[PDB]
RNA sequence: UACCUGGUUGAUCCUGCCAGUAGCAUAUGCUUGUCUCAAAGAUUAAGCCAUGCAUGUCUAAGUACGCACGGCCGGUACAGUGAAACUGCGAAUGGCUCAUUAAAUCAGUUAUGGUUCCUUUGGUCGCUCGUACUUGGAUAACUGUGGUAAUUCU
RNA sequence: UGGUGACUCUAGAUAACCUCGGGCCGAUCGCACGCCGGCGGCGACGACCCAUUCGAACGUCUGCCCUAUCAACUUUCGAUGGUAGUCGCCGUGCCUACCAUGGUGACCACGGGUGACGGGGAAUCAGGGUUCGAUUCCGGAGAGGGAGCCUGAGAAACGGCUACCACAUCCAAGGAAGGCAGCAGGCGCGCAAAUUACCCACUCCCGACCCGGGGAGGUAGUGACGAAAAAUAACAAUACAGGACUCUUUCGAGGCCCUGUAAUUGGAAUGAGUCCACUUUAAAUCCUUUAACGAGGAUCCAUUGGAGGGCAAGUCUGGUGCCAGCAGCCGCGGUAAUUCCAGCUCCAAUAGCGUAUAUUAAAGUUGCUGCAGUUAAAAAGCUCGUAGUUGGAUCUCUCUCGGCCGAAGCGUUUACUUUGAAAAAA
């Protein structure tokens, strides 16, 4: 006996057909639009985009009045209009089927950090939240995964000590600056 | 800037005669503050002596910010000594640990567990 | 398999305790006592978890064995005494007094009560029997024997007792239309006045309850503890006065609050 | 995501299986920079085991004429600390493994009005019509004499 | 007296009895003060009996994998029942004496098998299912195999004893001593699994106990079982390439945007790493934090399988020549080999990928949903017939005490449906 926890879950799902041309072309596409790492990412997103319509469309065979659907589908569409990607004008239970992957991925940090013009290409804004540039509020994130609500996406800005935002040299241009 | 101390969760124990508390320290800029400093900002702060101010499990949030550890301030120092764990005083030096490893002790143990009387004096 | 276990698992332990999972794999199995094993809250439980007047249990019992603690009037050195229902924990050095009153999700609520109100409690009896030379005895949830009750009480009463010497001082019939609490099952925690009883012989009576915002449910006989005489209890209820809000009831009223206060 | 594809023929439509395809769990091969959580002698051998450890325990409150320490007046009965030993309690919990086991174990349900219960908790505890200002004998620890190659022997 | 649905319950009364191996009514200890030889307050410990606190034990109802190449089984070895007892803590063929001849079975008894401990649960799964569950929670069982016991509230206990069987140890051969399916570790087995480490600081447990102990448990070491996050580069100037959601008689200005083995050049960014002080923690045992150094082939160099089809991606070049080999399947190879051995290039996943085996989907190839039986595998030669399965139409407030309901009762029963109660957590 232990006093650990052995919870934990897969977050991907491989797909069917390893060798589909035309899933290896729309997945290379949203790879190369959104700068990720690998296709885990992509099946990764989609895993939980599956997940939510599973919960939606499960929801949406009760009764519109039963008090589950309501409690469930209150909170499914207020966690998918708080992170930004449902419209809170559409927010009905239906609404949520027609959700693509891209939503998802636009609310990525590293989309965002693109978006806002803190850096200049997707890649840069990889590299940018990796090496401790980006801080969201108050906190320094190194994840680009990270899904940015609606109420943190006004406070991205580019850390308090990093070169860019903060006012200390790096260690390149501490040196060209030693060398003379 | 330099380092910053709140006290974030406030309690009077009277049950074990102190003042616990959750402390916040801010350090913009610098490596994880010494408990040491953090005792004497709290004394500064309670208007105490910090030899009753005790302050341990300090973790630094990531990004350097600021760190967040548990104090309690007790009313008397013989209070402290009475209430506080033997590893908290020692790390005051008010405490000193037995020499002997587990390994030692067990084997004495079993070994005198083969004699009767006072030859178990005698074992060691 | 072999005699009585001293050891309950973490996990085992019963859910209304809210223990975590990853501190330890044990959970202070509560001693021997007036309450049952799952229907009781150990004094660690009560002085390191809820009260948080303890960071360990080493500090549990550094405060016990000062004996600042006492449970219905008295001094009790066991960390792992079982407090139940109605009990009253009383704290001299600090001046205050609890009962253990079941919140509305069957948990015990550290409710706060007067000096006033610590000096007696509430006991649902459990059974009356007479013996040696005609002495009539009462048997009590408490498993406290008190002699020579007045005749009008019965099994399913409900009696107040004068903590400090022990005796009935009052009591409520277990009748339609008298306030209760649910002890026991989905409905733990829930007060409202008894409406009915359906009894069946051979087997477990049901009583019906309905609450003051006009909700019903049902229950077991077994479950059910008379508070007070019509709709006025003779306790001070806990911040919830027993009245369950469905999930989304609460969930307006976090919200409503949320937006009142911050 | 309620999915199929190659293969019998000169060619065709089928039956039908083989092969592919994805997860999962063991082993293995090649490769491996960072960080978090985490399984790990189950399968074959419930096969065999060197060594060490894994169960002991004293409060103001059972028994202290061990100076083994110890001082305050020390023929103050017992200052006190305290090893040993007698006494009490625990050692029936925990931990390991899955061999046996097919209404057996087990699960839910119910019963003990058909039983036992250390401990905890609350009661009862002058209810008995005939030296008590305190009775008896051992025995450990301790001292001393040994036996056996050998033991937690005596 | 009181209670239950129900006592042969509880309480009361009477005549007695009370185990040589009789049972209850305290010869016990500490701390504080106290008033006439007074009377005392606060505890500790110990009896007896009652009170499911914790249980244990033993019963009820329903549910358990394959097998008929197992169809009858049990009744001397109690099988089913009845009466009296014995034993047991108690109910009971638990055992005994006597009597009866019963009890189970195609609704699968009995026997056999199980790489069978049961369940919570796990993998997979449109719906339906199929496999798995030694494994940390609950229950059971065992401590080499059997058997028998002591002590005790509790054990048929094995880190208790007694004996036999198997194995094995020391011996001065007279004797003595064993039990890792506890934690480490060793041998053996095998395709298959880690350190003879630190600590009781946490969680709890035990004890006379605030103090002692705990290989329970924690903490580290090994760790590509597995799971999560996530580097191996970003930007700009400079050939050039193309378009041109920009301007012109093809033309061209393409910095008006976006690519590009360019080992071009340029400055910025940073962590892998080494190191320092903290912090962590029982003990720096990592992560986090600060600081020093730390990138141009950023040599600080990503691999594992493939390139005919299935299936993504070369009938390019060199070698071999039905050889060597590849190839899950179809197939390649006998002198242009799109398939072998290699170079280059390309693509798939990527700190991971290939292989063997078991299993799930695919499998509507086990079909309840949902398959088939003229000829592809398949309807018995034919009829009768007991279990089994299925079975035509019909049939439109239950009385009371207290005559506002504060209040009733027996209304033919089942299945079905809705509800309610109760139902460990993980």
């Amino acid at each position: 006996p232990v006093a650990r926890s052995w919870v934990c879950r897969k977050t991907y799902v491989t797909p069917r057909r390893p060798f589909e041309k035309s899933r290896l072309d729309q997945e290379l596409k949203l790879i190369g639009e959104y700068g990720l790492r690998n296709k885990r990412e992509v099946w990764r997103v989609k895993f939980t985009l599956a997940k939510i319509r599973k919960a939606a469309r499960e929801l949406l065979t009760l009764d519109e009045k039963d008090p589950r659907r309501l409690f469930e589908g209150n909170a499914l569409l207020r966690r998918l209009v708080r992170i930004g990607v449902l419209d809170e004008g559409k927010m009905k239970l239906d609404y949520i089927l027609g959700l693509k992957i891209e939503d998802f991925l636009e609310r990525r940090l590293q989309t965002q950090v693109f978006k806002l013009g803190l850096a200049k290409s997707i890649h840069h804004a990889r590299v940018l939240i990796r090496q401790r540039h980006i801080r969201v509020r108050k906190q320094v994130v190194n994840i680009p995964s990270f899904i940015v609500r609606l109420d943190s996406q006004k406070h991205i800005d580019f850390s308090l000590r990093s070169p860019y935002g903060g006012g200390r040299p790096g260690r390149v241009k501490r040196k060209n600056a030693k060398k003379g | 800037d330099t380092v910053t101390i709140r006290t974030r969760k406030f309690m009077t124990n009277r049950l074990l005669q102190r003042k616990q508390m959750v402390i916040d320290v801010l350090h913009p800029g610098k490596a994880t503050v010494p408990k040491t400093e953090i005792r004497e900002k709290l004394a500064k702060m309670y208007k105490t002596t910090p030899d009753v101010i005790f302050v341990f499990g300090f973790r630094t949030h990531f990004g350097g910010g600021k760190t967040t550890g548990f104090g309690m301030i007790y009313d008397s120092l013989d209070y402290a000594k009475k209430n506080e764990p033997k590893h908290r005083l020692a790390r005051h030096g008010l405490y000193e640990k037995k020499k002997t490893s587990r390994k030692q002790r067990k084997e004495r143990k079993n070994r005198m567990k083969k004699v009767r009387g006072t030859a178990k004096a005698n074992v060691g | 398999a072999r005699g009585p276990k001293k050891h309950l698992k973490r996990v085992a332990a019963p859910k209304h305790w809210m223990l975590d999972k990853l501190t330890g794999v044990f959970a202070p199995r509560p001693s021997t006592g007036p309450h049952k094993l799952r229907e009781c809250l150990p004094l660690i439980i009560f002085l390191r978890n809820r009260l948080k007047y303890a960071l360990t249990g080493d500090e549990v019992k550094k405060i016990c064995m000062q004996r600042f603690i006492k449970i219905d009037g008295k001094v009790r050195t066991d960390i792992t005494y079982p407090a139940g229902f109605m009990d009253v924990i009383s704290i001299d050095k600090t001046g205050e007094n609890f009962r253990l009153i079941y919140d509305t999700k069957g948990r015990f609520a550290v409710h706060r009560i007067t000096p006033e109100e610590a000096k007696y409690k509430l006991c649902k009896v459990r059974k009356i029997f007479v013996g040696t030379k005609g002495i009539p005895h009462l048997v009590t949830h408490d498993a406290r024997t008190i002699r020579y009750p007045d005749p009008l009480i019965k099994v399913n009463d409900t009696i107040q007792i004068d903590l400090e010497t022990g005796k009935i001082t009052d009591f409520i019939k277990f009748d339609t239309g008298n306030l209760c609490m649910v002890t026991g099952g989905a409905n733990l925690g829930r007060i409202g006045v008894i409406t009915n009883r359906e009894r069946h012989p051979g087997s477990f009576d049901v009583v019906h309850v309905k609450d003051a915002n006009g909700n019903s449910f049902a229950t077991r006989l077994s479950n059910i503890f008379v508070i007070g005489k019509g709709n006025k209890p003779w306790i001070s209820l806990p911040r919830g006065k027993g009245i369950r809000l469905t999930i989304a009831e609460e969930r307006d009223k976090r919200l409503a609050a949320k937006q009142s206060s911050g």
